[PDB]
């Protein structure tokens, strides 16, 4: 109980000053207390406004873009945690090795590289010169989909229940470059997290006991510390999460991406001002809420929290 | 005539959360120590953890404000707020902590470290708080070449050294000290303790020594207050203290002391369990899971110190061994 | 000596080494840009458009790594970008690392009121990503050099402030803190001249983490048109409206990037020199 | 049973190493208890983690001999050191508080040991680990497998550790400073079980610990450690009566309970020598206030005295004190 009462007691406060910040924004910046409970209210009935250059509610254009742009988050952070993860530990189980140098060097590459222009280069190498993989938007104009069926909105889910025979593999192959732009900071991040991580708990007490009762390598490394490593990787997962949008904005724009991102710098772009203050308490809102459960399965993982 | 220092029923309570916001629980800390300090005299403060030992010391030196009781130097009150009692409070009492490496500021020289008391309390120029300093130095065993140094320079006994010599830069009469030998080698140790007992025997310093070690309390003690659960339980002389224990626990901890000399080696008696958290307090007596002595007040009522031949003693079983009636 | 120490295990870091080495070079071509550049930034060879670089069969010495699509030489064009790149970052590292400090401090020390009021606001404006309160701050203002630098100035802060109270609190509770106390010292000696010291070292590396993210959010700005403004050399602002040139002209695509790239790892690498010469890590 | 002969342990480039250990030897017969006496920087601890394999890849170890049970733990394979490490060979370390892995609870990591050497079903395992909690004297054993290491206190960690250590029933446990951290009846507590063990399984002890007192009332024979050498061996009654080496009789001298009520303690001059301050000679020769121009030209022989005792000196001391 106590550890989620006591996070709760500073989420709180948090949304209180991003409603409070919003309402500052829409009062001030045209498309007290009566005026503030209006607001929430209108809010909290899906009021959020109208978009000025389509006329269409903004809570009405977000649900696609939310959903195009979980199902790219989603991919990337399947790339990064999955390819980054094997890679830390291996370096610094392998310390000094050529592997460990090649580990240290790609990861501290992609932990500084401009998102943008490596989608360029991608688009470049990959759809213009070797031409293997297409070059724009979520599925080929090509697919069609009968809207008669129950389709989720997410294209490897809907194209695979629903989807003719070989539409499937044009939605995988429309969503291998964003996944991999978009996941190269967060990957090298996660790659020199478990490193250090790794490097700090092989130095631990316990791993000399773990030595000491003559267990294996593999077991001293799995079980003993990678459960130990795993608790900051964790943390930084959580951090990462939040800021895949920043590189969203970035990484929808060069694909020409349906998505949240694209959506909200158009609208900066526009001084659509209607989207931009009903999409950054979204945004602001979602970001909170996975703050939460993160930092609720970080508690659930850690023994000396729970 | 007044002592140099007088604690009359010192206290300190922390209030504590038991997982949930309301219930408001105190740890007892400290309840119920008083004593009597007189000029070029040690009195050590001797103990298990968890027994407030500590907590006393940061009470005596001012750094926590007590819950209850009166401190007095020389016959007037050191915990009233008033500027006046500044000029007490910094120069006459002063304190030397446990562990050399975090006492010290790594960022600052020897010099630095030395002259900052000087700076901020006196009215001393800039070449005169160097000629102190450099005195100081001198007189606690550091050489003149060291007052460019940073603490990461020198051994722990060195460091021990600074630790002491600024303790003695606003001419103090006062010295709290808490574990100060603790972490040290065997001949550092000794180096340490020859240090200490000149600076009281040449300055007229009185000790206040916190420590676990018997041994050397045994070698600097003029006299000896011991604690049990945040309270005192047996005060009185060395010699009392060591050859005539009268108290349960007193008797235990001697007996699990270690001695090198066969003949000095005393009955052992083995105490069970741990040492009570003060979060949960046990009723009447704190010792009564552990002791070998347990009689029927010692479960309803607080026992409290008595004198019994000249030494003072907090136990229901000693007072019916002295007055058979009880 | 604490500094030849510091320079000893910088220098057992080659990577960071060479990382200064190449932050040496560009802040060269950054000062002497007027006088290195082989022309101006905005002066238009009509007769050479989309030249590609001086290795090519349409190019020539005249234009060593070719033009853009109205005829600017694009290596004049990098190095003035240079320029900019540099001066914007140390704007930014300088104003972020005093403010954060000092409101890091004041919350380390006093605790209290002041610490919950600070990371309150602290914790409210990193509900959103530093690019995104960024452009919305821009789109609010205006696209320009100075707005955008003022925007990440302002959402660089909350690092600082976390980072240095983070700190203070884990020397606040240590004895030398507490017998600078006793000995009678005052909030003012005990933040600046006593704890702030300690403070110093994470601080120093984080210097170096912020010149990088100065140098992608400036070059984020400038691609997504809410930062430096068209004719401007400015690096992100030469990749704004390019990837039509992907199939043409690769070089206006390539060497901007390749400019950030280069400096944001340069940056990185001294950084990690840094962490390694100021941590007892080795 | 341990047979350690011209041990040696090294950090640091070949040219120039930190000798850590040099050229030690020393022996364990089974049902011994051997007390190793030392300072800071005397190569202690490191000799003994030499033994189990936990020098690590910036240092080096080389011996002439370093047979445990007729095996020579220079030669076995990985696998035939896992083998010994934990079932034969077992070590307690100095701190209670990190040496528990604090992730898993108590009975997993004692089932764990368990499983590693001697195998079964769930249910033995569990059995043998409320036997081994009761064996080391946790109040109640049952309860105590479902803790996580931050719940119990430093001597509920040690015992633990111990409980751990002897799950296989090993010919030697090694004792790395295990009451350094505790209380002195936790202390007293811990090694008057680590005794009952040592009698009641005819197990060997190894106590490496910088407490002389300790030593004097737990072990049969004392090595006195300095500088990464052996200077004096014997029995625990005999070497602190009349010691051989000038390094124990100033290690005696300095003790507060080896003098009258307030008079100095003495105490040798200067420090022990680190890698670049290392003498020629005697490595007491900065020091020893017997010190001779013999000393200084000539490392003394491990001489081998009348009694069975030896010491590093070229004049071992008389029953008076004196070279
Ligand atoms: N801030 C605090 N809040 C609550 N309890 C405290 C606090 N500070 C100390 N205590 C308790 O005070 C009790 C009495 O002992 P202490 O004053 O801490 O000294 P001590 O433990 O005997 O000596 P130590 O171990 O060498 S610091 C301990 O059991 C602590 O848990
Ligand atoms: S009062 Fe009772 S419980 Fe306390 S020490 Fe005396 S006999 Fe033991
Ligand atoms: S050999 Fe010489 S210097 Fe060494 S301990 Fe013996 S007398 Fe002292």
């Amino acid at each position: 109980l106590q550890f989620i009462l006591r996070r709760l007691g500073l989420v709180i406060p948090t949304f209180i000053g991003i409603t409070l910040l919003t309402f500052a924004f829409v009062h001030m910046i045209p498309g007290m207390w009566q005026q503030y409970l209006h607001y929430i209210w209108g809010v909290m009935h899906g009021d959020l406004g109208i978009s000025m250059k389509s006329r269409i509610p903004v809570w009405e254009e977000f649900v696609p873009r939310f959903q195009a742009t979980l199902e790219l988050g989603v991919c990337a952070m399947i790339f990064a945690t999955a390819v980054g993860i094997p890679v830390g530990v291996l370096a610094a189980v392998k310390r000094g090795s050529i592997f460990d140098h090649t580990a240290v060097g790609l990861a501290l590459t992609g932990y500084s590289m401009p998102i943008f222009w490596w989608g360029m280069m991608l688009i470049m190498l990959v759809s213009v010169h070797w031409n293997l993989t297409p070059v724009s938007g979520r599925v080929s104009d090509m697919v069609f989909l009968d809207d008669s069926n129950p389709l989720t909105g997410f294209m490897l889910i809907d194209t695979a229940i629903w989807g003719e025979d070989g539409n499937f593999i044009d939605a995988v192959a429309h969503m291998i470059l964003p996944a991999i732009v978009l996941g190269t900071i967060p990957l090298a991040v996660i790659v020199r997290m478990t490193r250090s991580s790794m490097l700090e708990v092989l130095g631990e007490d316990y791993i000399r006991t773990a030595r000491a009762k003559g267990l294996t390598r593999m077991r001293v490394i799995i079980v003993h510390a990678l459960r130990n490593a795993m608790l900051p990787v964790v943390t930084v997962i959580g951090l990462q999460v939040g800021t895949l949008l920043a590189g969203a904005i970035l990484t929808e724009t060069i694909f020409s991406w349906p998505g949240l991102g694209r959506w909200l710098i158009d609208a900066l772009q526009r001084r659509d001002y209607p989207v931009v203050q009903g999409g950054v308490l979204l945004v602001a809102t979602m970001i909170i809420l996975v703050n939460l459960l993160v930092d609720l399965l970080y508690g659930v993982v850690n023994p000396r929290i729970r | 005539q007044q002592p140099l220092l007088q604690a009359i029923d010192l206290k300190k309570h922390y209030p504590v959360k038991k997982g949930m916001f309301a219930p408001e629980r105190l740890v007892k800390a400290l309840d119920g120590v008083s004593f009597n300090l007189e000029r070029g005299k040690t009195l050590a403060v001797v103990g298990e953890s968890g027994c407030g030992k500590s907590t006393l010391g940061r009470l005596l030196t001012m750094i926590e404000m007590p819950t209850g009781g009166e401190l007095y130097y020389q016959g007037q009150d050191l915990l009233k707020h008033d500027p006046q009692a500044q000029k007490l409070r910094r120069q006459k009492i002063q304190i030397v902590f446990q562990n050399p490496y975090g006492s010290l500021n790594p960022r600052k020289k020897v010099g630095q470290i030395l002259e900052e008391p000087l700076l901020i309390n006196t009215s001393l120029s800039k070449e005169q708080r160097r000629e102190k300093a450099l005195s100081m130095m001198a007189k606690v065993g550091l050489k003149t070449e060291h007052y460019d140094r940073y603490p990461h320079m020198f051994s722990g006994g060195q460091r021990q050294r600074i630790a002491i010599a600024r303790g003695l830069m606003l001419d103090p009469d006062v010295v709290i000290a808490d574990q100060p030998v603790s972490a040290l080698d065997v001949s550092v140790r000794a180096q340490v303790l020859n240090l200490m007992m000149d600076l009281q025997q040449e300055l007229g310093l009185s000790y206040v020594f916190i420590s676990h070690d018997l041994s050397v309390v045994e070698h600097i003690a003029d006299e000896v207050m011991v604690m049990y659960l945040g309270r005192c339980v047996e005060k009185g002389t060395k010699d009392q203290i060591f050859n005539n224990p009268r108290h349960p626990y007193t008797q235990a901890l001697l007996s699990a002391t270690p001695r090198l000399n066969p003949d000095d080696r005393r009955e052992r008696i083995k105490l069970s369990g741990e040492l009570p958290s003060p979060l949960n307090p046990p009723p009447g007596c704190a010792f009564n899971a552990r002791c070998r002595r347990r009689f029927g007040p010692c479960t309803q009522l607080q026992p409290q110190l008595k004198d019994y031949g000249g030494q003072l003693v907090a136990c229901f079983a000693v007072d019916q061994d002295e007055n058979p009636q009880r | 000596t604490p500094l030849q120490e510091f320079w000893h295990y910088f220098k057992r870091n080659k990577g960071a080494v060479v990382g200064l080495v190449y932050v040496v070079i560009v802040l060269f071509i950054a000062i002497f840009a007027n006088w290195i550049a082989p022309y101006n930034p905005a002066e238009q060879f009509r007769d050479a458009l989309l030249a590609p670089p001086a290795w090519q069969e349409g190019g020539s010495m005249a234009h060593l790594l070719g033009t853009d699509d109205v005829g600017r030489d694009v290596l004049s064009r990098l190095m003035y970008g240079a320029r900019l790149s540099l001066l914007v970052g140390c704007l930014v590292v300088v104003l972020s690392l005093i403010m954060g400090v000092i409101l890091g401090l004041i919350a380390g020390y006093f605790g209290g009121l002041v610490d919950n009021i600070i990371m309150r606001v602290v914790d409210i404006m990193l509900a959103l990503p530093s690019l995104l309160l960024a452009l919305v701050l821009v789109a609010i203002f205006g696209p320009s050099i100075g707005n955008a630098a003022l925007a990440l100035t302002f959402v660089a802060l909350p690092h600082y402030v976390r980072l240095t109270r983070a700190a203070v609190l884990v020397e606040v509770n240590r004895d030398y803190v507490t017998a600078s106390r006793v000995a009678g010292a005052g909030a003012m000696r005990q933040m600046f001249i006593n704890i702030f010291p300690n403070c110093l070292a994470p601080l120093i590396v984080q210097a170096s983490l912020g010149f990088s993210n100065a140098i992608l959010d400036m070059a984020a700005l400038g691609f997504l048109g809410m930062g430096a403004q068209p004719p401007t050399p400015e690096w992100g602002t030469m990749l704004s409206d390019v990837l039509q040139f992907a199939q043409s002209a690769w070089w206006v695509v390539t060497f901007p990037g390749l400019a950030i790239l280069l400096t944001v790892l340069a940056f990185n690498l001294m950084g990690d020199g840094l962490r390694d010469a100021l941590d007892p890590k080795l | 049973l341990l047979n350690v002969d011209k041990l040696s342990v090294h950090f640091g480039d070949e040219s120039a190493p930190f000798r850590a250990v040099d050229r030690i030897s020393y022996s364990v017969k089974q049902g011994e208890v051997v007390g190793i006496v030392g300072e800071s920087g005397s190569g202690k601890s490191v000799s003994s983690l030499a033994i189990m394999g936990l020098i690590d890849y910036p240092g080096r170890v080389m011996a002439e001999k370093l047979e445990f049970n007729g095996q020579d733990l220079q030669r076995i394979s990985e696998k035939e050191r896992r083998n010994l490490v934990g079932a034969e060979v077992a070590m307690i370390f100095q701190d209670p508080m990190t040496s528990l892995n604090p992730c898993y609870t108590v009975g997993f990591q004692i089932m764990e040991a368990i499983k590693v050497h001697q195998g079964g079903n769930k249910s033995t395992r569990r059995q043998r680990a409320i036997d081994l909690l009761n064996q080391v004297g946790i109040p109640d054993p049952a309860s105590r497998l479902d803790v996580y290491p931050h719940q119990l206190s430093g001597g509920m960690s040690q015992r633990v550790m111990i409980a751990m250590a002897i799950a296989c029933r090993p010919k030697l446990l090694i004792a790395d400073q295990p009451t350094t951290a505790l209380d002195v009846t936790i202390q007293a507590q811990i090694i008057e079980l680590l005794l009952e063990l040592q009698q009641k399984e005819n197990m060997a002890l190894v106590l490496i610990t910088h407490d002389l007192a300790l030593v004097a009332e737990a072990a049969h024979k004392i090595i006195v450690m300095y500088a990464g050498q052996v200077v004096e061996t014997g029995d625990a009654h005999a070497i602190f009566h009349a010691p051989r080496h000038p390094y124990t009789q100033a290690l005696l001298r300095a003790l507060p309970e080896f003098a009258q009520d307030k008079e100095r303690l003495a105490s040798l001059p200067g420090v022990v020598p680190g890698k670049y301050d290392r003498p020629n000679g005697c490595l007491l020769n900065p020091r020893c206030p017997y010190a001779t121009d013999r000393c200084r030209a000539e490392e003394p022989a491990l001489n081998m005295l009348a009694d069975g005792r030896q010491s590093k000196c070229h004049y071992p001391l008389d029953d008076a004190g004196r070279p």
